């Protein structure tokens, strides 16, 4: 099939770089027992001298 | 932990399979063939609904071939951030696919191929935004996901293995000759690693460049790289020999592991708890394909051997880490794994579950009530052991820097009670009704937390000397006589024995200590003194003790199970066979009936007569009267939103006897069932018979059941009930008696006459409900004032 | 907070009319810290860190001139001795081998050697003297010598093992790579003496060069040579700069003969010692932490070398400051940190400050942090179970007080023999002057602007203080000094501990010594029954009721708080909760037919079996309500 069919990452002679879509992004949700590890929250000090 | 086999996907077209990749987010396993045979397919679910699937699944969801290739493929990599799939060939053709929302169609999107060169190892960044491509010539090309080449550098030395740091800031190279070099993300040399693993095999003069090829180097992602106090997260293995583990790249004190096998592939866990090394072993006299599991510290937890006598190349883990895909010759075997899963179940109904965090150092304990659906949380740094009793749970933790272990008791809520400290390594721990026994490799420690009848021996003021609540600790080989109270500084642990102990069992008055050589020692609780010396051919693994201490179950290290009858200085092995057993448990009420589960199949056996198996993917909690409780911990790990329902997780399985009794009850008359129950004469059967008799509004049969059960309070209740006129008050009062006040209130509302409802609510002692009832109902000033005063007193108390 | 000398060895062998002197220049420390080194004119000295005694006799005659620098190799296996004899020796070291130290490889420059440094990773040696600098690699055993234009004085290798930094008394700071190329050059107008590289850290993961110039300044420089702009000024000219492990502290010495400690930002914490002379070299003891090890690690060790010829060792111990009011326990972690821990879920909340925290006091949903010349206050959203902290106000006023407390709309500071009342704005409001030092103060609840308090003096007289009265009310008198005081739930009795660890119970209505106990470390009263008293000695904790025999536990720790059916036990800096069975006092009260008090005790969360037993006992004895 080879819908695009163009050399990428600068492998050929003539510049024929491709455009790959990056819309559909798959992410992994954290476990709730894992999400309770952030109980130790960080609070910097207000340093306005 | 346990490992066993499962479904075996057959050959696509009788071609060898050498590369299998499993995705983490969605299930899409891909295997490469010989004549350009790439196949991506989804896999069957482990557990479906709350029972076996009538269709047994048996459907390959995708199973489509993406050939496009004339030569063979040996690198197939999955993008986890996106849908991209990378596959290369022997002719240096790198093809990247993506998923389009159509009828399971994957089409090419990258067609790049460099001629006159050989690809060795392609890699993706953990963030999924960089691709590293290396060749045998030495050229290294880094490309973004879009397609813009970051840099194409040239290296003098040849390259064989590529790895990426968790932060993607820098990378690791391995040459075919064998050596580790550290490079930055901009292709500048940092340093060369030093190898201490290969001892007596390297050249004595120089160690940086030996002649042993590298098998596999693997860095576990999500691991800290700028710290020193962490479990090891990087592993380097050679072709056949030692493997070294480092907690950091700059570490100079690696951990050594030696395995008698030709290492081919090392893969880390999704959680990082354990890693698997696949390959061939010649210890069996020939070439046998094996996969060995090792902990992060390295202990050789288990070894899986395939039935075929061939190689095992390519190992992938599932997203949850519960299944393993192994490409062996022309098949993709699926190994099922049952982890340790430290858990405890009380007789209250509270379940304590231990969950490991991503730090691999800290643990969270969840106390979930199976009745009130309450959930409490605790955070414990280090966990060694967790055990449960009727109403108390024992936690054994380790303190680092003092070589000490803390053993503490907790109630259902989790409040610590009477925590103690020991210097004995907890190899095997048990906790009976009135004792806690922890056994090291060669020492034994016993502690009493309850006295003889029923009370806690922590607050006692009578005798100056210690009468109840004393701690004993003794040796296994010599010094059979129990010693006096020990201390964390007085007691000595240095002496070591030749015969180490493996497993320990406890009872109300008996104790059993096993030995690796095959000897079992019996001890009496009132005064610890050896009585018998039982002999077993193979070393026990799990062991169990029957109620009344008449029989016991021995499980061997290989998985075989048998029954041993304990007798004075004797040895009787009851023939039962049933090999490859994993779990066994004797009933605490019936002296004979027990339950054993073998390869995800549960069997209820009484008098050496097994019954039909039941498919189950859960762990056995308890065996109560004609009932087995099972809980699915795997879904507990995978909760979407933090709600736990007892109707989904907990399942109860009734024995055939109880099912037949219930069927005969719901079918046959009353007198026949009475004479049938008479032989059994069990408390649960009489209780159910009385409940049914009361439900049908029969009092004669209920009175007979109650006298046969010898319950005076029930007789008083029945005598109180029998002197009633109507048909509605009896039912409501029975409902209130069992456990249900709402049904009684509803029937009272049906029959009207609400003063009985208000009087019953006042009698039961609930003061908020009566206050709600009296408001806007009748306007009684005195009753409302008295109820409000009582409620105020209750709130003040 | 407390600095104590450990062991001192003096070298008085001064030799007049000879260029060999009794001064000590450098003191190398092993990574493990089990061995210590020193250099004197024509000799080296080997010491044990824990106890001061020469494990090996002083070596003489090896170098015919003075020894300028002694360094380890980060692994405790190599020696590097540079001498004014225009030569550098490299020795092999091993504790177990019969020759503990022996020369291995010697080389020589063209002129005198002045400074030396090692590579943490590759163990390469860089030695810089006048007119020359040389690099030595163990594998090749071929030195690379190069010429310069002026004499280098200081060198230091980066913790990554890639960069190198050297300084010259002409004002030039040079940063190079492992190939010795002019990566960066910085020109100053004052000589360079001390340089260091900040340790790698997961929080920072970036290395910068800290250099102390002789114009009373310490400067931070990047890799490219661009200054970070700090340019912190100093009263005295620095001489040596040393970074503690994990980049938490900074030990600075030089003029004024004082060894001071600083944070990596630049905040002064303490001074270590005043040696009455220039301290040429001070070093800190490295520490090793196990995988997941639990330890406070309050102890610190420093080694100082003075110009007179004294090699001294000092031990610094940090005191514990903490506060506990209810459902919260706010304690000071490793310096410049506050950790609030909840006793139920064991969850922690961290607050990081830059300057040293001196006192922590927590009122109702209010936390007060006493930073050096600063006061911070944080509140809590009560509706949410988890606590959210927001800064309503900040106080810039400088206040000095060994004890600080916060009450509703007011602050109390105890300094010397005076008590000062501060408004939240900062202006002083009221003063109280007592005869002797105010040792312990306890805050009792009340109306806003009307909160009372108890005050104990060094003389021993116990006083009461009201905010608006401005007139102390003499409560009672005690002969011995007071260490800690407590009040009952109903303000009926008062437990007071003397300096001799003696506990005494005084009745407020009638001032009489009802109860006396010996060897008591801590004590606490119940907050629900008003009668139970739980006092913890060094090893054993006792709980006592009214006219009842004591109950013993053998619980390891000190009693801090007592709540309904709960006792808090604090060991080191971590504390836990222990439940107590109330059946014994229940039975004892049932013996005397005191059913009301027995029921009150039973209401503290006892098992249902005891409830049934008490119900039966009350029913038998004709008490229908109970």
């Amino acid at each position: 099939m080879a819908a695009k069919g163009k050399q990428g990452w600068g492998f050929g002679g003539k510049d024929q770089n491709v455009k790959i879509d990056t819309s559909q992004q798959d992410q992994k949700k954290q476990n709730i027992w894992e999400q309770n590890n952030e109980d130790l929250i960080f609070v910097p000090d207000l340093t306005q001298e | 932990m346990f490992v066993f086999l499962s479904k075996k996907i057959g050959m696509p077209n009788n071609a060898k399979i050498e590369a299998v990749c499993w995705n983490k987010e969605q299930g899409w396993i891909a295997a490469g063939g010989e004549k350009g045979i790439l196949k991506v397919l989804k896999i069957e679910d482990q557990r479906q609904k709350d029972g076996s699937n009538p269709t047994t699944t048996g459907q390959l969801l995708v199973n489509n071939t993406l050939e496009y290739h004339t030569s063979n493929v040996y690198l197939v990599t999955w993008n986890d951030r996106y849908r991209k799939l990378t596959s290369v060939e022997e002719n240096g053709i790198i093809v990247v696919w993506a998923y389009f929302r159509e009828l399971q169609l994957w089409k090419e999107e990258m067609i790049n191929d460099r001629k006159k060169s050989v690809v060795r190892d392609l890699k993706w960044s953990p963030d999924g935004q960089k691709v590293c491509i290396a060749y045998e010539d030495g050229a290294v090309i880094v490309g973004s996901v879009e397609g813009s080449p970051l840099w194409r550098k040239e290296f003098p030395h040849k390259l064989a293995l590529i790895e990426w740091s968790p932060d993607s800031k820098m990378m690791i190279f391995g040459t075919p000759e064998g050596e580790v070099r550290v490079y930055d993300s901009q292709g500048m040399e940092m340093q060369r690693l030093k190898i201490h693993c290969l001892q007596k095999l390297i050249d004595p003069s120089k160690s940086f460049s030996p002649d042993l090829p590298l098998a596999a180097i693997d860095w576990f992602p999500q691991a800290k790289m700028y710290t020193d106090d962490t479990p090891p997260g990087l592993c380097i293995a050679y072709q056949c020999g030692r493997v070294q583990l480092m907690k950091n790249e700059k570490d100079d004190e690696p951990v050594l592991i030696d395995t008698m096998m030709k290492i081919f592939t090392v893969k880390w866990n999704p959680s990082g708890s354990m890693f698997a090394i696949s390959g061939t072993q010649d210890e069996n006299g020939e070439l046998k394909g094996v996969v060995q599991f090792y902990s992060n510290a390295g202990h050789h937890l288990k070894t899986l051997r395939v039935p075929g006598s061939d190689r095992v190349t390519g190992v992938s883990w599932e997203g949850s880490g519960l299944r393993i895909a192994m490409a062996v010759n022309q098949a993709i075997f699926f190994a099922n794994i049952k982890p340790d899963h430290k858990w405890a179940y009380m007789s209250d109904g509270t379940l304590a579950f231990a969950y490991q965090k991503i730090d691999r150092v800290e643990y969270t304990i969840i106390f979930w009530d199976t009745i009130n659906n309450k959930k409490n949380l605790k955070f414990v740094k280090n966990l060694c052991c967790l055990r449960a009793s009727g109403d108390l749970c024992c936690i054994v933790t380790e303190l680092i820097g003092y070589d000490l272990w803390q053993i503490d008791l907790c109630n259902s809520i989790g409040s610590p009670i009477d925590s103690k400290q020991i210097n004995i390594y907890p190899n095997a721990v048990t906790m009976t009704k009135t004792h806690i026994i922890v056994c090291s490799q060669d020492h034994v420690y016993a502690w009493q937390y309850k006295n003889q009848v029923e009370r806690l021996t922590t607050f006692e003021q009578q005798t100056g000397l210690r009468r109840v609540g004393r701690e004993q600790a003794w040796f296994i080989d010599k010094e059979n006589d129990s010693n006096n109270q020990y201390d964390k500084d007085t007691y000595d642990v240095e002496p070591q024995s030749e015969d180490v102990i493996c497993t320990v069992a406890a009872n109300e008055n008996f104790l059993l200590v096993a030995r690796i050589s095959g000897t079992i020692n019996v001890y009496t609780f009132p005064h610890i003194s050896l009585e018998n010396k039982l002999h077993i051919q193979t070393r026990p693994s799990q062991m169990s003790l029957n109620k009344d201490a008449t029989r016991l179950a021995i499980i061997d290290h290989n998985g075989n199970l048998n029954i041993l009858k304990i007798t004075p200085q004797g040895d009787e092995l009851l023939p039962f066979e049933k090999k490859e057993c994993w779990f066994v448990k004797y009933s605490d009420d019936i002296p004979e009936s027990f339950v054993f589960m073998e390869r995800s199949r549960m069997y209820i056996v009484n008098d050496q007569t097994p019954e039909e198996p039941i498919i189950t993917e859960g762990y056995i909690c308890q065996y109560k009267d004609f009932q087995v409780k099972i809980v699915y911990l795997d879904d507990i790990m995978k909760s979407p939103d933090g709600v736990l329902r007892k109707e989904e997780l907990t399942l109860e399985i009734e024995a055939n006897i109880l099912k037949d009794i219930k069927d005969q009850l719901y079918k046959k008359s009353m007198q026949e069932m009475f004479i049938v129950i008479k032989q059994h004469d069990n408390d649960c059967l009489w209780r159910v018979y009385a409940k049914k008799a009361l439900e049908d509004n029969d009092f004669d049969s209920a009175e007979n059941a109650f006298v046969q059960c010898k319950d005076y309070a029930s007789l008083k209740f029945l005598q109180r009930v029998r002197e009633l006129d109507d048909r509605e008050r009896q039912r409501a009062e029975i409902q209130c008696y069992f456990n249900k006040v709402e049904e009684a209130e509803e029937i009272y509302n049906k029959i009207e006459r609400r003063d009985l409802s208000i009087q019953m609510r006042m009698k039961l002692g609930d003061w908020a409900q009566v206050v709600d009832q009296i408001r806007e109902g009748t306007g009684q000033d005195v009753e409302l004032q008295k109820a409000r005063l009582e409620l105020g007193n209750y709130y003040a108390e | 907070m407390k600095c104590s000398e450990l062991w001192t060895e003096i070298i008085p062998k001064n030799d007049p009319n000879s260029n060999i002197t009794n001064q000590v220049w450098s003191c190398s420390f092993n990574n493990d810290g089990s061995i210590l080194l020193a250099c004197v004119g024509d000799a080296i000295l080997v010491y044990d860190s824990f106890t001061g005694n020469l494990v090996n006799k002083a070596i003489r005659g090896g170098q015919k001139e003075q020894i300028n620098c002694i360094k380890f190799s980060k692994d405790g296996k190599r020696f590097a001795t540079a001498s004014n004899d225009k030569t550098v020796w490299v020795w092999s070291f091993d504790v177990n081998k019969n020759p503990k130290l022996a020369p291995e490889v010697k080389y020589s420059h063209t002129d005198k050697v002045l400074c030396l440094a090692f590579n943490p990773l590759t163990h390469q040696i860089f030695s810089g003297g006048a007119q020359d600098y040389a690099l030595w690699t163990p594998d090749q055993q071929s030195i690379e010598k190069s010429k310069f234009k002026d004499k280098i004085i200081t060198c230091a290798w980066s913790w990554d093992g890639l960069y190198l930094g050297f300084g010259t008394m002409g004002g030039i700071i040079g940063i190079r790579n492992r190939a010795l190329e002019q990566l960066a050059e910085i020109q100053r107008s004052f000589p360079i003496w001390c340089m260091d590289w900040t340790p790698i850290t997961p929080d920072y993961q970036n290395s910068v060069l800290v250099v102390g110039v002789w114009e009373q300044s310490i400067a931070h420089y990047n890799i490219q040579g661009q200054q970070l702009g700090s340019d912190k000024k100093l009263t005295y000219d620095p001489i040596d700069i040393n970074f503690s492990t994990q980049g938490e502290f900074l030990l600075v010495s030089g003029t004024n003969n004082k060894c001071t400690l600083y944070t990596r930002e630049g905040g002064f914490l303490i001074d270590v010692a005043t040696k009455n002379d220039w301290v040429w070299n001070n070093k800190l003891k490295p520490v090793i932490k196990e995988a997941g090890s639990v330890a406070v690690q309050d102890q610190l060790h420093v080694a100082l070398t003075t110009n007179d010829g004294e090699i001294s060792m000092f031990k610094i111990q940090q005191l514990t400051v903490h506060a506990l009011e209810g459902d919260k326990y706010a304690y000071r972690d490793n310096l410049t940190d506050i950790v609030v821990q909840s006793m139920s879920s064991n969850q922690r909340i961290r607050l990081k400050c830059k300057e040293l925290v001196k006192n922590i006091s927590i009122y109702k949903d209010k936390l007060a942090a006493h930073l050096t010349e600063r006061i911070l206050i944080y509140g809590t959203s009560s509706e949410d179970s988890q606590m959210k902290y927001k800064l309503h106000k900040r106080i810039v006023k400088k206040v000095e007080a060994h004890i600080l407390e916060i009450v509703s709309n007011h602050l109390i500071a105890c300094v010397k023999n005076k008590v000062q009342l501060y408004q939240l704005s900062g202006d002083l409001e009221k003063e109280w002057v007592f005869d002797s030092r105010v040792n312990c103060i306890k805050i009792i609840g009340g109306m806003p602007n009307k909160e009372g308090a108890y005050v104990g003096l060094k003389n021993g007289q116990i006083f009461k203080i009201f905010v608006d009265n401005s007139f102390p009310i003499p409560i009672l008198n005690h002969n011995i000094s007071i260490k800690n005081i407590d009040a009952s739930q109903k303000r009926k009795r008062l437990a007071v501990v003397d300096k001799n660890s003696n506990l005494t119970v005084y009745d407020l209505s009638n001032k009489e010594q009802v109860f006396q106990e010996m060897n008591i470390v801590s004590c606490a009263f119940n907050n629900n029954f008003d009668d139970l008293l739980a006092f913890s000695s060094t090893d054993t904790t006792f709980i006592r009721c009214s006219n009842h025999p004591p109950l013993s536990q053998k619980i390891s720790g000190q009693v801090v708080g007592f709540k309904a059916n709960k006792l808090f036990v604090l060991n080191d800096n971590v504390m836990s909760t222990i439940d107590v069975s109330m059946t014994q006092t229940m039975i004892k009260y049932l013996e005397r037919k005191e059913f009301q008090s027995a029921y009150e005790i039973s209401l503290l969360g006892v098992t249902d079996q005891d409830f049934l037993y008490l119900g039966n006992e009350a029913l038998i004895a004709t008490q229908f309500a109970i």
